[PDB]
């Protein structure tokens, strides 16, 4: 199930999220719980609390389910996942950010110094989220990725990676930063200082 | 509608030990067809919930044998046996007996481990940031325990509190430790007018703080 990574919508605006089974939609505020919105069968079922706020449809042609959220408010900012029930298959989810701020791609700065620690600084982006990895996922063991923090309308995030010192810079390491909202990904190979 | 309750935000457990997560519904989840519509999911930061148990006591495929589910018609329990570091996360129960489907509040699994001192690293601003006029000095205090920790920035000896933003990671799924990142931001103008930059980690594992510093000139 393919779902856009993010949608920045102006407050008061509407937005239509894209995605023999039931396609369900679930809402979740960052760091919060899970709420069931409703579902469709490409008959619909709405959670009474979400009637109207949400409108569920499906395009058999392109085979994609849609949920339209109307006149969004801060309360509406949350991850929305579509999950197919035949083992339900959860989607990657779309993080909807309701704000009047404009989308701003991040600046990605490399951070170089028995083990050695390299880092990656991701500054000034909006809105969330960003998907950071190292060597496109090859490295995970020595990884620490700190939750972004909002400061003056801009998010800032860092990530560190620790590896056997004798293997860097000899065995190259690269920071990868995806920013769905701005549709840009950036790779910064960490070089010795 | 049906209310799912989880009377515990989090639960503590020593690695290797067993533990139980509880959940309750406001009505019997047992359908006349003999089945009991209760799911148990696990969610790790930045990931969608992963299925662990279906129909109250059925181990989902791919999930280690260490997980098991049981219950009455309104009380449900998820047992995690021989707990491991990778088990950290939030567990949710969910009923799908009736529309609207409802989820319990979730219970976060927290590992009680041995104390660990932080490994501190300091990074000067990158040349790319300087060319844009900003100067961020970054310090990583990695793999420590307990979670509580303090950082202190100093410039040429004077403590600097403004332009400092910190961020803690969730409990590490590898070694069950915690980490924190501290960033001091200045303009190049001011960054170029001071020489020594220092961050100081003060954790329970020690009286005197772990300090790291560098000199723009050196
Ligand atoms: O009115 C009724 O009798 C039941 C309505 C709900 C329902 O049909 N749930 C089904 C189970 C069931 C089967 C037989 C008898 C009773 C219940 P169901 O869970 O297959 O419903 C289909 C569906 O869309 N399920 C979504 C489950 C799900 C949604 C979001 C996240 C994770 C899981």
């Amino acid at each position: 199930l393919q779902q856009p990574g993010a949608e920045l919508v102006k407050p008061g605006a509407s937005v239509k999220l894209s995605c023999s089974s039931w396609i369900n939609w679930v809402k979740q505020r960052p760091g919060q719980g899970l709420e069931w919105i409703g579902n469709v069968y490409p008959s619909t079922n709405y959670n009474e609390k979400f009637k109207n706020k949400a409108t569920l449809t499906v395009d058999t042609s392109s085979s994609t389910a849609y949920m339209q959220l109307s006149s969004l408010t801060s309360d509406d900012s949350a991850f929305y996942y579509c999950v197919r029930k035949d083992f339900p298959y959860w989607g990657q989810g779309t993080l909807v950010t309701v704000s009047a701020a404009k989308t701003t791609a991040p600046s990605v700065y490399p951070l170089a110094p028995s083990s050695v620690t390299l880092g990656c600084l991701v500054k000034g982006y909006f809105p969330e989220p960003v998907t950071l990895t190292w060597n496109s996922g090859s490295l995970s063991s020595g990884v620490h990725t700190f939750p972004a923090v909002l400061q003056s309308d801009l998010y800032t995030l860092s990530s560190s990676v620790t590896v056997t010192s004798s293997t860097w810079p000899s065995q190259s390491i690269t920071c990868n930063v995806a920013h769905p909202a701005s549709s840009t990904k950036v790779d910064k190979k960490i070089e010795p200082r | 509608e049906i209310v799912m309750t989880q009377a515990a935000p989090s639960v503590p457990v020593t690695p290797g030990e067993s533990v139980s997560i509880s959940c309750r519904s406001s009505k019997s989840l047992l359908h006349s067809n003999g089945n009991t519509y209760l799911n148990w999911f696990l969610q790790r930061p930045g990931q969608s919930p992963q299925l662990l148990i279906y129909r109250m006591s059925n181990l989902a495929s791919g999930v280690p044998d260490r997980f098991s589910g049981s219950g009455s018609e309104t009380a449900f329990t998820l047992r995690t046996s021989r707990v491991e570091a990778e088990d950290v996360g939030v567990y949710y129960c969910m009923q799908h007996l009736e529309y609207p489907f409802t989820f319990g509040s979730g219970t976060k699994l927290e590992l009680k481990r041995a104390d660990a001192a932080p490994t501190v690293s300091i990074f000067p601003p990158s040349s790319e940031q300087l060319t844009s006029g900003g100067a961020s000095v970054v310090c990583f205090l990695n793999n420590f325990y307990p979670k509580d920790i303090n950082v202190k920035w100093k410039i040429d000896g004077s403590e600097r509190q403004n332009g400092v933003l910190n961020s803690w990671t969730d409990q590490d799924s590898k070694d069950s430790t915690y980490s924190m990142s501290s960033t001091l931001t200045l303009t190049k103008d001011e960054y170029e007018r001071h020489n020594s930059y220092t961050c100081e980690a003060t954790h329970k594992t020690s009286t005197s703080p772990i300090v790291k510093s560098f000199n723009r000139n050196e």
